[PDB]
């Protein structure tokens, strides 16, 4: 650690602007991996209707399916409300 | 390679729903709900058939409901809803989000009288 | 075919044809070839935005990449022929005829 | 097989390095001044150049 | 229309001014007045011999990421994807490789001009 | 602050495109006899102007199959005035 | 006429291709292939390609600069040549132009012309497609999928970029 | 209507051209402890209209060397392109509403650059080739930085319209967490209108005038017209981009009156830096862009690709 | 002194509102006293040519309400 | 492929973009989409040798579908057969047109 | 009437011209740094519309400030000649004048209008920096007074 940290506090005194080139750089790299809200960044993006949703043809089996907009069946985005 | 068959002018003529943009689009919430059967049942009809002209007459019914949607407008929240479009139609972008004022007194008239 | 099709193959045509007409200057012909990758790039934009192939619109970017790849060698090539010789002329690089 | 057409041509360099032209890439030559704002006006400062 | 319009309006407007300022001074042209400048000395030599360009590496560097900008640029467009996984990984593989070609110009003295 | 400001912009977004969503079916039937009506016209002009004509077919494909196939520009504007042909190609190209 | 403004634009873009392959001093060739890059990509944006319009331009701009830079350093002469200047250059660039404005005269008199291969001259604006309401810009949906669907585009792009930058090195370094 | 809409745009940019040439003088005077013009006109007021016509009815040189087409070609362009850097800018309507404004702009910044290479190319004489190869230089130096500090900044506002940028600012100015980005945007664009202490390509203590030193009267004055809306334009661009004003649909003036107060700001800012540094060697400026800002305008490139998506905050594609 | 700088800076203020004041007022007056309509993508301007032809005078500025519904 | 590791390895390299009528971003259909479907249903596992003569019908519908040369060509007809009767005064158009 | 039209054009071209007068930045020797002193800020030449621009393409005034030695005398006329029209020159202090201390000098041109005409002569070994403006304002003053369009009229 001492080799690395000795090497840190040099690179400091002489390149801090590729000091912070690379600590950012390395923030872009890692912090994706560990944010919580990384995975909401697909639910929006999956929830954004540019295309018609073709409906499907009722053959009388397809319980999980709303006949209508607005029943309870099918994705909800209170989850995108409450963001 | 065989002729094209094209329904006549006479068989094309169904009464039009001739309003803006605007006012499709401030009413365009409450039209999705009121209207979804014979909307969903054209958009059923034209994907499956691949074809204008095998579902002319779903296309007719999706302009009758429009219509009968309209006219449920005009007997109980005209003023109401004559404030909200002209409201979105101002905006070069017909945004929603300039006129939430006129939009909660048309969503109050049409909760209350429909 | 549609008419632009036709000043498009004739701009490639020209260009081809004028890569391989050298004059003097190695510059030139590099130019030329510069200008093929050109008509290539209208030409298959044309097509691809026309047809709505959609994923196909990365193709002439894709295309443009290895243009300035092309045109970077190029410039490199040129400039060790000029400090051999003090001039980019092609009449110069005739050693290996023997 | 020789030939008139071919009556000049020599064997290559053994090691493949034929020799540096003497070719002179000339330095431009620029009169600095006088007339100049940073000459003071009199100083005809003749300067060789490489860019 | 409108586009061609203003672009028209912007070089015509330009070339009517350039007119002007021909049309209307009064001139008087003799071959001193209109010899090239070189502070009060003739020039030694054409401008027109060849001028070393000290740059030339990183001219031709300029290139090659000069298209990368062309392969960037789509980034925000890029983003509205649904496979952020992949669209992720890629947008900073095509960052760091040209952030790696960058350092290897930068320490095999590649931006240096020439002396 | 962005990322907040720019969540609601994603939900404005998803209201602006179902307002869309819900007036699609109206638009398609609107657009199916928007160009039925003016095939049907092409093809009364057709019938007229190639009459003498001796071996015109009024109305004749080109394709084999008889499939629908979407008409291209110049089949839906072959016969109208410039205006309107200019209008409907470069229109929305050339909108500011 | 605005109708036929993708041919005119065509027409130009070899007019500008003509400039440059009659080879001229590269300064002047630069020139041509700036203008044939400009139309170019007037060209491409009458097609819906915006971005590929914008973006060839924006390429072939930077590229002539430095193009530009060599050319004072490494391919200038006392008398660099107009296209009026040099025989064989003069008769290059009346050639091409007179075969250019040949072609145009016909296909603009007969709606069609057979230079070769036939070629329709009713207006390139009979071809295009008749029904569009998208939320969105097709050109930009298929480029932005670069960074999704071209995974494998993207990894051999980015090295050979990479390596192109190692290449030039090596080759400049006598 | 739009050919009046075009004349109320560009004869207020001469204008304001004209009298910027007078604000600089006088700020650069007080600055120096002096008053610059306060005779010629009061307050000097009548100065830019004097210089104008002065150059206007003063004899034109064509030089004996110079190409003569490429001679009058160039300052042609640089102030018809100059004026077409406006049309799309929105203020808050633009003249021109595009798709890609940010790409057009670019475009447009490009091919001005060739009005500097063919200007000094085309006068035939040293000083003007060597401040063309400066301009090369600089080119090289800024260009790819330039468009990749906009990429970071439009990945927040997610798209390349003008008029969306007024959208992503509405709650607060992109300078707040942006302001690492927007110091190296604002010295880039100094580098861009070649500005002091990047005046390179003209650079007077060095080359007399540079690219320019032929140009004489009514030509002249087209590339001094050029430069000064450039100056303008660019820090209005800069004001859009970073320190974003609020619209008001119904009162759209108050939005004008407010961004023209921030790009005036920001225009003497550029005056203000002129009078207090000296200038950097076109070698030194290339290192600077290339060996700095490029390092850390790629990681933060990276940074704010990754930060949308992270924070789950990506902007809306419309 | 240095507020005798203002005047050229309030003349150069002046010159540089009036372009976005101009675009904003001829904007208004050639769409009915509104805003100019914005088509970014071509769902926008299929609905602004359906204007055009709603309108009946060829105008897609033109709205029409309730009123012409029968 | 001269080597098929792709199919081998399982890994899409770059067959997704060689068809119009492979999947497309947010199922953006090209314009000859069924016509390209048709040929490649078609022609699929016989071999070009038998899908040269035994699908030529499909093939020539999705060329014509691609460049359109029949279709200019009939719409030249018209077109050339309409501004000779105007001349010549035969034709008047309608007023829609 | 074209006399008043004339005679209108006159003063704006006059105006115009003598209101924004770019000397060449040119100067050969003490009497150098005099003129250095008018664009100081105590008498601040740029607030009469007095700017310097190094290139004689871009100047109207060729202000003559120090001796002319015979090595210098053809790159001064060069420059000169250079300038555009109008164009105009004042000899400030007296070697530019008549030679002044080095009159008598094989190496100096006794006055600078033996290579270029004068338009005013500003004397002083150096003149004051006063006495330099004076010199100026003196040459707007002749300006003032030319009558270009009112001899044209009148050809
Ligand atoms: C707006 C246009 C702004 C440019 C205005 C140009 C005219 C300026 C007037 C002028 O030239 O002075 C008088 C000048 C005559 O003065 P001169 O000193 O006795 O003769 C000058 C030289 O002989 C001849 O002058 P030169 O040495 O410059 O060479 C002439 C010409 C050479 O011209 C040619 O050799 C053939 C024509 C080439 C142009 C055609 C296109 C070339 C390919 C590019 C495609 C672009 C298409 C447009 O040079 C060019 O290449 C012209 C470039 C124009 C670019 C336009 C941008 C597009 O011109 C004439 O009156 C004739
Ligand atoms: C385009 C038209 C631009 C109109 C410029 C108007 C010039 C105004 C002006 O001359 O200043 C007052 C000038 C000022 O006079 P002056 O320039 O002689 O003052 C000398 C300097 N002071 C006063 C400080 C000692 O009035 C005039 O001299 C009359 C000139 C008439 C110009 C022709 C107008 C037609
Ligand atoms: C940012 C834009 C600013 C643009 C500003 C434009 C200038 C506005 C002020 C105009 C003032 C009037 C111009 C007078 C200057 C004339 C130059 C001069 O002093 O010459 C002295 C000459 C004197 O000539 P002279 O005959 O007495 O003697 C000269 C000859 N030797 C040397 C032998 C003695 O005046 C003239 O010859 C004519 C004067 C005409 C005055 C009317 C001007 C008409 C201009 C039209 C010219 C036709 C070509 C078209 C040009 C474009 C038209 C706009
Ligand atoms: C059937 C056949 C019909 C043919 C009709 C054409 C016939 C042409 C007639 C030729 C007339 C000769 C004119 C000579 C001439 O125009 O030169 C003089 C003049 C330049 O001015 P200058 O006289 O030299 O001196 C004052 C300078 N300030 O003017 C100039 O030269 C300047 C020209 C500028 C370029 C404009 C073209
Ligand atoms: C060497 C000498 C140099 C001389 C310089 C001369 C000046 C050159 C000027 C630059 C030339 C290139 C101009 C390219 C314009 C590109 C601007 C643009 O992209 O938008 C224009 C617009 C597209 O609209 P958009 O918002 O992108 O999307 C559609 C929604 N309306 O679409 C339009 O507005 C219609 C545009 C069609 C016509 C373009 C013509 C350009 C051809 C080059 C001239
Ligand atoms: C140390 C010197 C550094 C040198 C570099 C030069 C930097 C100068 C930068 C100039 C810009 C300064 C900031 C501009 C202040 C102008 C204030 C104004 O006129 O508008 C008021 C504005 C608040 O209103 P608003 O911008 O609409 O709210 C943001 C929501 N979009 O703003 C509220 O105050
Ligand atoms: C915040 C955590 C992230 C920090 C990441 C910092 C990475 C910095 C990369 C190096 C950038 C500095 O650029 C240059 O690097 C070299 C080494 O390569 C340094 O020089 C170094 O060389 C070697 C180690 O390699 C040492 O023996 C030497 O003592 C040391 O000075 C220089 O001081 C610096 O001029
Ligand atoms: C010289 C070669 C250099 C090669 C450098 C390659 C650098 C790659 C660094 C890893 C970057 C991606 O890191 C990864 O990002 C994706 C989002 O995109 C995250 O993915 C997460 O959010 C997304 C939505 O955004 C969800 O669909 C996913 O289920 C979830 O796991 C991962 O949690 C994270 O591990
Ligand atoms: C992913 C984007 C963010 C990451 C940043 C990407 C760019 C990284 C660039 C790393 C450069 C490292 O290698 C670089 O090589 C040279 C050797 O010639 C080193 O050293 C040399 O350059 C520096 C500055 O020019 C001088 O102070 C030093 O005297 C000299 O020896 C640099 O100090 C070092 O920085
Ligand atoms: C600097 C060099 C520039 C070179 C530019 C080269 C341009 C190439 C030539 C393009 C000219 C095309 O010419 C174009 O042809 C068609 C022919 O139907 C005309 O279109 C015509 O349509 C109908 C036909 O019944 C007529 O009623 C109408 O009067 C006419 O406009 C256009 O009005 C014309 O503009
Ligand atoms: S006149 Fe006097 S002050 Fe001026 S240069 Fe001669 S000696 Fe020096």
């Amino acid at each position: 650690a001492e080799r690395v940290a000795a090497f840190l506090k040099n690179v400091w005194a002489k390149e801090p602007v590729l000091v912070a080139s690379f600590a950012i750089a390395g923030l872009a790299v890692i912090l994706p991996t560990l944010s919580p809200y990384t995975k909401y960044s697909l639910m929006i993006n999956r929830a954004t209707p540019y295309n018609y949703p073709v409906p499907l043809r009722d053959d009388g089996n397809m319980p999980d399916v709303p006949s209508h907009p607005q029943d309870p069946q099918g994705p909800s985005l209170e989850w995108l409300k409450r963001l | 390679p065989g002729i094209v068959e094209l329904p006549s002018l006479e068989d094309l003529k169904v009464q039009e729903v001739k309003v803006s943009s605007s006012v499709l689009k401030a009413a365009a919430h409450h039209y999705g709900a009121q209207c979804d059967k014979p909307n969903k049942e054209f958009m059923l009809c034209r994907w499956e058939e691949k074809d204008p002209r095998r579902c002319l007459e779903e296309g007719k019914l999706v302009n009758q409901c429009a219509l009968e949607f309209f006219r449920q407008i005009k007997r109980h929240c005209a003023e109401p809803f004559t404030e909200y479009w002209t409201c979105i139609d101002y905006s070069g972008l017909q945004l929603f989000r300039r006129c939430r004022k006129q939009q909660a007194q048309f969503d109050e008239c049409v909760l209350d009288k429909l | 075919m549609s008419m632009v099709y036709m000043n498009i193959m004739m701009a490639f045509t020209v260009s081809l044809v004028g890569l391989l007409m050298y004059r003097s200057h190695l510059m030139s012909s590099l130019l030329c070839l510069e200008g093929m990758m050109l008509s290539l790039f209208v030409m298959a934009a044309l097509t691809i935005l026309n047809s709505h192939f959609t994923l196909a619109s990365m193709m002439p970017i894709i295309l443009l990449v290895f243009a300035a790849c092309e045109a970077a060698l190029g410039l490199s090539l040129l400039v060790m022929v000029s400090n051999t010789y003090g001039t980019d002329y092609v009449q110069n690089l005739n050693l290996l005829q023997c | 097989y020789p030939t008139k057409e071919t009556a000049h041509w020599k064997p290559p360099p053994w090691n493949d390095v034929d020799p540096p032209k003497d070719t002179l890439v000339s330095n431009l030559t620029l009169n600095f001044g006088p007339q100049h704002p940073a000459a003071h006006g009199v100083l005809r400062l003749v300067m060789e150049l490489s860019g | 229309m409108n586009l061609m319009l203003a672009l028209l309006t912007n070089f015509t407007l330009a070339t009517l001014l350039v007119i002007i300022a021909f049309w209307l001074p009064q001139l008087n042209v003799y071959s001193e007045k209109t010899s090239p400048y070189e502070c009060g000395f003739d020039p030694m030599g054409s401008a027109r011999l060849p001028f070393s360009m000290k740059f030339f590496l990183v001219a031709i560097t300029f290139l090659l990421f000069d298209l990368e900008i062309a392969l960037l640029l789509p980034l925000p467009w890029a983003s509205q994807t649904a496979n952020l996984n992949t669209m992720l990984t890629m947008a900073l593989f095509l960052i760091i490789l040209l952030a790696v070609s960058l350092a290897y110009e930068w320490t095999q003295k590649g931006l240096e001009w020439t002396e | 602050s962005m990322m907040k400001w720019n969540r609601e912009r994603r939900r404005l977004q998803i209201e602006d495109f179902e307002a869309r969503i819900a007036l699609m079916p109206l638009l398609q039937a609107e657009k199916d006899r928007r160009v039925l009506q003016m095939l049907r016209e092409n093809l009364e002009e057709e019938a007229t102007v190639m009459k003498d004509v001796p071996g015109w077919k009024v109305g004749e494909s080109v394709f084999h199959t008889t499939r629908w196939v979407t008409p291209m520009m110049g089949e839906l504007y072959g016969l109208r005035a410039s205006e309107e042909v200019l209008s409907a190609t470069y229109g929305f190209i050339w909108y500011t | 006429m605005m109708l036929y403004i993708v041919f005119i634009l065509s027409v130009i873009f070899v007019m500008g291709f003509v400039g440059f392959s009659s080879k001229p001093s590269p300064i002047y060739g630069g020139l041509g292939l700036i203008v044939s890059g400009g139309v170019g990509c007037g060209i491409v944006l009458n097609f819906g390609g915006s971005f590929l319009g914008l973006m060839v331009f924006l390429i072939y701009l930077g590229g002539m600069m430095v193009v530009f830079g060599y050319t004072t350093a490494m391919a200038t002469e006392q008398y660099p040549e107009i296209w009026l200047s040099n025989k064989a250059v003069l008769g290059a660039f009346v050639t091409g132009l007179l075969m250019e404005f040949f072609m145009v005269y016909y296909v603009l008199k007969d709606k069609e012309v057979e230079v070769v291969f036939e070629f329709n001259g009713l207006g390139d604006w009979v071809i295009y497609d008749t029904g569009d309401s998208g939320f969105f810009s097709e050109e930009a949906m298929g480029i932005a999928a670069l960074y999704s669907y071209g995974t494998w585009l993207v990894i051999v792009t980015g090295w050979s970029l990479l390596i192109g930058v190692v290449v030039i090195m090596e080759i400049t370094r006598g | 209507m739009f050919m009046i809409n075009i004349l109320m745009l560009i004869i207020p940019i001469l204008l304001a051209v004209a009298f910027l040439t007078l604000v600089e003088r006088k700020v650069l005077g007080y600055m120096q402890l002096r008053k610059g013009p306060n005779v010629v006109g009061p307050y000097g007021l009548l100065q830019p209209i004097a210089d104008a016509i002065k150059l206007f009815i003063k004899e034109p040189l064509r030089p004996a060397t110079s190409s003569a087409s490429m001679f009058i070609l160039a300052p042609i362009m640089a102030l018809g392109l100059a004026l077409t850097m406006w049309i799309p800018l929105p203020m808050p309507y633009p003249l021109i509403n595009m798709n890609l404004g940010v790409l057009f702009m670019l475009a447009m910044s490009s091919l001005a650059v060739y009005s500097i290479l063919w200007s000094g190319w085309a006068s035939n004489s040293k000083y003007a080739l060597i401040g063309a190869l400066r301009a090369v230089a600089q080119t090289i130096s800024y260009e790819v930085t330039l468009a990749i500090i906009l990429l970071s900044v439009l990945l927040m506002s997610g798209s390349f319209t003008l008029s969306t940028l007024i959208t992503t600012q509405e709650q607060m100015w992109l300078i707040l967490p942006a302001w690492p980005l927007a110091m190296m945007w604002f010295i880039s664009t100094l580098a861009e209108t070649n500005r002091a202490p990047f005046d390179l390509t003209e650079g007077e203590s060095e080359l007399v005038s540079g690219f320019n030193v032929e140009y004489a009267a009514g030509p002249f004055a087209l590339f001094f017209m050029a430069e000064y809306a450039n100056i303008i334009m660019m820090n209005i661009f800069t004001a859009i981009l970073f320190l974003g004003t609020s619209h008001n649909p119904h009162m759209p003036e108050l939005y004008t009156i407010n961004f023209t107060i921030k790009s005036l700001l920001l225009t003497m800012s550029f005056l203000w830096i002129r009078a207090s540094y000296p200038r950097f060697r076109y070698d030194q400026l290339m290192h600077l862009l290339w060996k700095n800002f490029l390092p850390l305008t790629l990681a933060l490139c990276m940074w704010h690709v990754s930060l949308p998506i992270l924070t789950s905050g990506i902007p809306p594609q419309t | 002194m240095w507020f005798e700088v203002l005047p050229g800076i309030a003349v150069m203020g002046v010159c540089l509102f009036i372009p976005g004041m101009a675009t904003a007022r001829i904007h208004r007056f050639s769409n009915g006293g509104k805003e100019k309509r914005v088509a970014h993508y071509p769902y926008q301007w299929y609905l602004m040519e359906r204007d055009r032809r709603v309108s009946g005078v060829n105008r897609s500025y033109v709205s029409k309400g309730l009123e012409n519904i029968d | 492929p001269f080597f098929d590791v792709q199919k081998r390895l399982g890994v899409d390299l770059d067959r997704w973009m060689t068809i119009q009528s492979a999947e497309q971003p947010h199922k953006i259909p090209s314009r000859c989409h069924a016509f390209e479907k048709e040929w490649i249903e078609c022609a699929h596992g016989i071999g070009s040798i038998r899908a040269e003569k035994e699908c030529k019908i499909e093939f020539e519908d999705f060329r014509e579908c691609l460049l359109r040369q029949k279709t200019m060509k009939r719409l030249h007809a018209i077109r050339r057969q309409r501004e000779k009767l105007i001349k010549e005064g035969k034709y008047t158009p309608p007023p829609h047109h | 009437r074209g006399e008043y039209v004339v005679a209108k054009l006159d003063d704006l071209i006059n105006w115009a011209r003598r209101s924004s007068l770019w000397p060449m930045t040119f100067g050969l020797a003490c009497c150098a740094v005099e003129m250095m002193h008018m664009a100081a800020p105590r008498y601040d030449m740029d607030r009469f519309g007095v700017v310097f621009r190094a290139s004689p393409r871009q100047s109207d005034v060729m202000i003559v400030a120090g001796t002319l030695t015979n090595k210098m005398a053809p790159a001064l006329r060069k420059v000169y000649d250079q300038m555009p029209e109008p164009r105009y020159v004042v000899s400030m202090g007296s070697c530019a004048n008549g030679g002044g201390y080095y009159h008598y000098s094989y190496s100096v041109v006794r006055g600078c209008d033996r290579i270029v005409p004068v338009d005013i002569y500003v004397p002083g070994c150096p003149p004051t920096a006063e006495a330099l403006l004076y010199g100026i304002l003196q040459l707007q003053k002749k300006i003032k007074r030319e009558k270009r369009l009112r001899i044209w009229y009148r050809r």
